[PDB]
RNA sequence: AUGCUGAGAACUUUCCAGAGAUGGAUUGGUGCCUUCGGGAACUCAGACACAGGUGCUGCAUGGCCAGCUCGUGUCGUGAGAUGUUGGGUUAAGUCCCGUAACGAGCGCAACCUCCUUAGUUACCAGCACCUCGGGUGGGCACUCUAAGGAGACUGCCGGUGACAAACCGGAGGAAGGUGUCAAGUCAUCAUGGCCCUUACGGCCAGGGCUACACACGUGCUACAAUGGUCGGUACAAAGGGUUGCCAAGCCGCGAGGUGGAGCUAAUCCCAUAAAACCGAUCGUAGUCCGGAUCGCAGUCUGCAACUCGACUGCGUGAAGUCGGAAUCGCUAGUAAUCGUGAAUCAGAAUGUCACGGU
């Protein structure tokens, strides 16, 4: 599975500091509460860290990205 | 009349003997031993109480037997030959000895045993 | 413990606490009769609507024990019941046969 | 492996013969576990020995097989409305409570099984009362009774299967019946549970 | 030590017309199926004779001549030198060892017709000179130096 | 006539109470058709410690049987559906 | 889990600072028993006390091949021994006869083909008919899977042996002799010496558990030749089935989401299938069995698939060559290669798979 028969993603409240944020400027980080929550295809070069307890990484987004989870910024085991 | 009911039986079956007197035909399961079998061997096993008993002259045999496997009920025309005529005379009583064609073999896949594999193929141990 | 086996319990009323609009929500998306237009007004749904709305956290266990394993589907009890209902009588037909 | 599951027909009869459909199984399974929980804190007074739960028409069947009806009973039903009340509360269907008499009451093992832990946590002696138990419960009816003591007894590192054996009891046919009235208990130290084999005569 | 089997064989051909052939399907059949068992069990012996010129009863019995053996193999004690044990034993013994390892070279012949690699070595017993045929002249020259213990430590 | 009973005992002694009651009333109702045991094997675990090679076999029986009455009058059906059961059977009727 | 006191009983708390709970605007309600006194459940709440042991600890706190022990009696100064040795036999502390021994409990041994009445709705042994798939009466006899049942022998004759346990042989008849090993849990019910005691009573938790650098408990699969790639055969096919199982699919090379024959299943959804004939061109290969990071990307749970998933379409990127040093281990139904359908009512639970037809 995981096909495109989701083909958008309208999510409303995972949005009212994304989709309105596109007037205002970027200098500052969207921080997430999740290891799921996802944003718009066309953003495309926002910056989201991986959540999950201790500290933060580098996380570059380029304009050719359409598939999967946030899952590689910081990896799933990151090697320790 | 001759309208009789005998039974063979492989993996629980119920089975039919339309049987009359004749000339050595034989069917079974309503086609023939030439029509439903072929590329086999097991069709003439049932030859040897057949041509022992000299019933190839008398007799009209269409045994009826369904279920099974390929050749398991072929393991079922070794038994219906004798069943439904012995119920006619007592000729052929005590000749039928030596073949030893009748006993429901107990001794096929019983209940399943938990530990083991199989019903008695032991698994691996040390 | 004993703020564990009374905070997940409890999800017999909140799950299905609304109960009327998750069934007029989720059936129509398995129809292909909404318009293009309309891929977004179904999904105003569930989630920021409080997300106790969803059932991917319930699990299924033992009434006086509590033990989710060895949980069946014609019972309400567990493994280690079986050996000790019948016998007291506490379970109907469980007769042994072959 | 239960030798007690076997007799679940030809001997014995089922204490809960009741019936909802295939998917409906496991509706009168949620009634079938507070009732015996509240005879054995609380009325261990007129002790009980079994216990039949069955669905009749239109309510529920509990039938409550004790010994003292003169603790229970008393002056036309004051206490008959107040096991109606106490139990079907939170159980799911409401029962008729009918009472019968077990006359000669010293055949169940039950009723011996939960008389000895009201007699052991008060330094009443281990060893000459276990006899005793069987020394004047046997005059007329029973042939034989066996007492595995396999426990504490005073010490606490004892693995001693005692032998208070008084008969003839085969425990492994199923003509010559078993008795299993395993009662548990909290003495002054040490867990000791309560064990009786009682072996009536058979068919 | 009590011997408690009964020995049965179970010998009807239903078209072959052998004496001591007809049971023997059961290196033929790999645990597999019968109906690919059918142009090898006597199909192959409808397959010997085909560039031959006799009856496949012929050339199967005299394999009892020169693949069988005449001593036996098994090893026994005394206080020292573990003494193999060498007699004139029963046909069930030496013709034991004249049928089943006569087949069992057939997968270093690796040919057309899997029918013929089975039963393409049968025929090769009229002079006897195949493959089986070898290793039975090995015997009785690597039992010189054990045929006097027979009774003397044995 | 179909019900949903327990077993062996708890149908064969309540369709004896059926068939005779119906037949006094000057009626004509069919004999019993039979059912088989319902194979249905049943694999627990019983070992103190956890283990693999430690399981057993169990049963529930379903056992229901085929009648039909030629003449539909009978009140054997209804009045006597409170009498058919003991202490859990459930008579389910067919009017056939 | 808490005793005392609360506005408003409880609900709604959907919506907003939540990119992430709710306190609250809480969009409306006064409820509830009537000596018209009183009373009580809760979203949260300010005092006192605690509940939590989620480190330690199986050491004063686990109970579910066959032989071992008691009681009585003896001999022995006693510990202890006889019973239980022996002789003939036994799967066997199974016995027969001897024998200062006699009776016991435990393990063992045993316990878990014959049939009245039968088929409302399958279908063709009675038969008309049929699309010869049986629409259907009739299928109770030339039957459709049985609830429960005389059930299998020391039964018998004869040669051995003390005649005796047994052991050898024949019946009939297409069936005849079977109480043990100071070790995993003070933790699924239990229970200690110290502890967290503005606390593991706070939880929306600001992520840092696989550098390949090995031996291996190794334990389906082949030895390239029966030769290298499919949509076909006499052909599986019912139950749980009132928040489920999910047609012939229109979609298809192969996806049977809208469809829905079956909605309480002698019905059916995975419903299609069995290693057979002579299967093709060519007749015996570490390779035209070979694809490990570069499937990108395709109207199905549905508010949660922004550099990763089934869908194997075979353009590619290999290590499978008689198992020898030595050892898993096979004396009879066995060494042995056709699959699981169904929840607290949402369907990727793999070495021990409902039937391996050999």
């Amino acid at each position: 599975p995981r096909s495109l028969k989701k083909g958008p993603f309208i999510d409303l409240h995972l949005l009212k500091k994304v989709e309105v944020a596109v007037e205002k400027n970027d200098r500052k980080p969207i921080k997430t509460w999740s290891r799921r929550s996802m944003i718009l295809p066309h953003m495309v070069g926002l910056t989201i860290a991986v959540h999950n307890g201790r500290q933060h990484v580098p996380v570059l987004v380029n304009e050719d990205m359409v598939g999967h989870k946030l899952g590689e910024f910081a990896a799933t085991r990151t090697y320790r | 009349a001759t309208q009789n009911y005998g039974t063979g039986r492989r993996k629980t079956a119920t089975a039919r003997v339309f049987l009359r007197p004749g000339t050595g035909k034989i069917s079974i399961n309503n086609r023939g031993l030439d029509q439903f079998f072929g590329r086999e061997t097991a069709r003439m096993v049932v030859r040897q109480p057949l041509e022992l008993t000299e019933t190839v002259e008398k007799f009209d045999i269409f045994v009826t037997v369904v279920g099974g496997g390929v050749s398991g009920q072929a393991g079922a025309i070794r038994h219906g030959i004798t069943r439904a005529l012995i119920e006619y005379d007592e000729t052929l009583r005590s000749s039928l000895r030596k073949a030893g064609y009748v006993t429901r073999d107990a001794r096929e896949v019983e209940r399943k045993k938990v530990g083991l594999r199989k019903a008695r193929k032991r698994p691996q141990y040390s | 413990k004993e703020s564990m086996k009374n905070r997940e319990l409890k999800r017999q009323l909140t799950v299905a606490k609304y109960a009327k609009k998750r069934a007029e929500l989720k059936a129509i998306i398995a129809n292909p009769n909404s318009s293009a237009e309309e891929r977004w007004n179904a999904q105003v749904a569930l989630q920021k609507q409080p997300r106790d709305a969803s059932a991917s956290r319930l699990r299924n266990r033992c009434r006086l024990t509590g033990r989710p394993h060895g949980f069946y589907r014609k019972f309400g009890l567990s493994r280690n019941k079986l050996r000790e209902a019948a016998m007291r009588g506490d379970v109907p037909g469980l007769v042994k046969a072959s | 492996v239960h030798p007690n599951g076997i007799r679940l027909g030809i001997v014995k009869e089922h204490t809960s013969v009741w019936y909802a459909d295939r998917k409906n199984y496991a509706d009168y399974l949620f009634a079938d576990l507070k009732v015996r929980e509240y005879l054995q804190d609380k009325l261990k007074s007129a002790s009980v020995s079994r216990i039949d739960i069955h669905r009749p028409a239109q309510t529920a069947r509990i039938t409550i097989h004790t010994a003292r009806p003169g603790i229970v009973i008393g002056k036309k039903g004051e206490d008959v409305e107040k096991l109606r009340q106490d139990l079907t509360k939170q159980m799911g269907v409401p029962v008729h409570i009918n009472i019968e008499e077990i006359r000669k009451p010293e055949l169940d093992a039950m009723l011996v099984a939960q008389s000895v832990a009201q007699q052991l946590e008060r330094r009443v002696m281990f060893r000459r009362a276990m006899k005793r138990a069987v020394q004047n419960a046997m005059r007329i009816g029973a042939k034989g009774i066996k007492i595995q003591v396999s426990g504490r007894l005073g010490g606490a590192e004892i693995a001693r299967t005692e032998w208070y054996r008084e008969g003839r009891v085969p425990l492994h046919t199923l003509r010559a019946d078993i008795d299993y009235a395993t009662y548990e208990a909290h003495t002054t130290y040490g867990v000791i549970g309560v064990k009786v084999w009682i072996f009536k005569g058979e068919v | 030590r009590r011997r408690v089997a009964a020995k049965r064989e179970v010998l009807a051909d239903p078209k072959y017309g052998s004496q001591i052939l007809a049971k023997f399907m059961n290196h033929v059949m790999e645990s597999g199926k019968k109906a690919v068992a059918e142009r090898i069990v006597y199909g192959a012996l409808d397959k010997v004779k085909e560039r031959g010129k006799a009856d496949p009863l012929e050339t199967f019995e005299k394999a009892l001549d020169a693949i069988a053996p005449l001593v036996e193999v098994k090893s026994r004690r005394v206080g020292g030198a573990t003494y193999q044990v060498p007699v004139e034993v029963r046909p069930s013994r030496r013709n034991a060892l004249a049928m089943r390892w006569l087949v069992d070279f057939a997968r270093k012949r690796g040919e057309k017709s899997m029918a013929l690699r089975l039963a393409g070595e049968l025929l090769d017993a009229a002079e006897g000179k195949g493959a089986a045929v070898k290793k039975r002249e090995d015997v009785h020259r690597m039992a010189e130096a054990n045929k006097a213990f027979s009774h003397y430590r044995f | 006539i179909r019900l949903k009973a327990f077993d062996h005992r708890l149908i064969d002694q309540s369709t004896q109470e059926i068939v005779e009651t119906a037949k006094r009333t000057g009626a004509q109702v069919r004999g019993p058709i039979p059912l088989p045991t319902r194979k249905e094997r049943f694999t627990v675990l019983i070992s103190p410690h956890v283990n693999k090679d430690a399981r057993d076999q169990y049963e529930i029986r379903t056992h229901k049987r085929v009648l039909d009455i030629v003449q539909p009058t009978d009140k054997t059906v209804d009045a006597l559906m409170k009498l058919d059961l003991a202490a859990g059977v459930e008579v389910q009727i067919s009017l056939g």
